[PDB]
């Protein structure tokens, strides 16, 4: 069996295109386990910093890697700056 | 996290991976393979959690197969500076990029050294051809060292787990050792997709933070295979 199997289309714009595979997924479960990898680990006045410099910060990564993870959190009612801060999750720790 | 690119007795390459992290009891629960499709037809395979767009285990079908494993050096400053002021690349997003837009394993294994990135990293791509293999140390700013096999001398297995092949693997974590040792065992006659798999099942290369295990041929991608570990 293994891990469920989606598919994604590319032919979807960016910020539609993950949203089909979140319809099998309980909103709070992700949403209530992203609190668990963020509030244990980060401040909020980085998170603070983060969420009102976090339309700015998107601006400079790829626009598609953002675009993906802005529909997700609308879809999931994320925090944006939640969404990019587990995404850059690697890039925030490894040095 | 435990990578592994090795070839058998008959010429084929073998891709497998382990990916351990903390908050295990979450990501289980999350973790998914996910086909991306281009007009319908499938452009790449990948093994992700519920939330992350990035890629750090995936297969180009009939061209190559990549994974990465953590690379922690540097000062903090550095991601934050390569990130912002100079534009560089995430990790597991330049990985994803890769399998969607390399048109063969020369030109994946190119991309993965040369683009710049925001921290380092461990980037090992397997082929269709013999030989095809390769363990990319990454600089922020290029290829710190690239890692081929090499059959004919010996070396028919690429092992990277976080630390620089050319230097032993400390006490602490060494899952070099026990990786190696199941492989220098299993022997290049008997390796396949389901003793690649019996190797990464090994302890402590399969340890309590392990996530899942993945494997995978990218001449045979049907075969592409993961399973979620519960320890
Ligand atoms: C409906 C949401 C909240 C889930 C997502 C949002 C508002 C961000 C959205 C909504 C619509 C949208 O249009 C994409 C279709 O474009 C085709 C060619 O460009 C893109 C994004
Ligand atoms: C905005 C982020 C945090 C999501 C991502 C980037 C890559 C820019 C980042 C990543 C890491 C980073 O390090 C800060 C550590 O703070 C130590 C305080 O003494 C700073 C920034
Ligand atoms: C993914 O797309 C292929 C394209 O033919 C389709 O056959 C398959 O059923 C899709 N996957 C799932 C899980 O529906
Ligand atoms: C969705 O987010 C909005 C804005 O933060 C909030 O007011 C609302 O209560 C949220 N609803 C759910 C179901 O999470
Ligand atoms: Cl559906
Ligand atoms: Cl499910
Ligand atoms: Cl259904
Ligand atoms: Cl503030
Ligand atoms: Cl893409
Ligand atoms: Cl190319
Ligand atoms: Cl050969
Ligand atoms: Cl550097
Ligand atoms: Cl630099
Ligand atoms: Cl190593
Ligand atoms: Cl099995
Ligand atoms: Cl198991």
């Amino acid at each position: 069996p293994g891990p469920p199997l989606f598919n994604v289309s590319l032919d979807v714009a960016p910020e539609l295109r993950w949203l089909p595979v979140l319809r099998h997924y309980d909103v709070e479960l992700v949403r209530a386990a992203v609190a668990q990898v963020i509030g244990d680990r980060v401040p909020k006045w980085v998170l603070a910093l983060i969420e009102k410099g976090a339309l700015k910060l998107e601006r400079l990564l790829p626009p598609p890697f953002t675009a993906e993870i802005r529909g997700m959190c609308d879809f999931l009612n994320l925090s944006l700056a939640d969404g990019l801060l587990v995404n850059l999750a690697y890039e925030y720790s490894a040095f | 996290c435990t990578s592994i690119v090795a070839q058998d007795s008959r010429g084929h390459v073998y891709h497998g991976r382990n990916l351990d992290y903390p908050y295990g009891s979450i990501l289980r629960k999350l973790t998914v393979d996910v086909q991306f499709l281009k007009n319908g037809q499938i452009a790449f395979t990948g093994t992700t959690f519920i939330g992350y767009v990035g890629l750090w285990t995936g297969q180009s079908p009939h061209k190559f197969t990549v994974s990465g494993d953590e690379r922690d050096r540097g000062w903090w400053w550095e991601n934050l500076v390569a990130a912002l002021f100079l534009r560089h690349s995430p990790i597991s997003w330049l990985l994803r990029t890769t399998l969607s837009e390399a048109e063969s394993f020369e030109a994946a294994v190119y991309r993965l050294a040369k683009t710049p990135l925001i921290a380092d990293v461990y980037y090992i791509v397997g082929g269709t051809n013999p030989r095809e293999g390769v363990v990319i140390t990454r600089n922020r700013d290029g290829p710190a060292d690239i890692w081929p096999l090499d059959p004919l001398k010996g070396v028919w297995f690429l092992v990277e787990t976080n630390y620089d092949h050319w230097k032993p693997a400390p006490e602490e974590d060494d899952r070099r050792t026990p990786a190696i040792k199941a492989l220098n065992a299993t022997g290049q006659a008997k390796l396949s997709l389901e003793t690649l798999f019996q190797v990464l099942s090994v302890v402590p290369v399969y340890n309590n933070y392990t996530i899942y295990t993945t494997v995978m041929s990218a001449a045979s991608p049907d075969k592409y295979m993961t399973r979620i570990r519960n320890p």
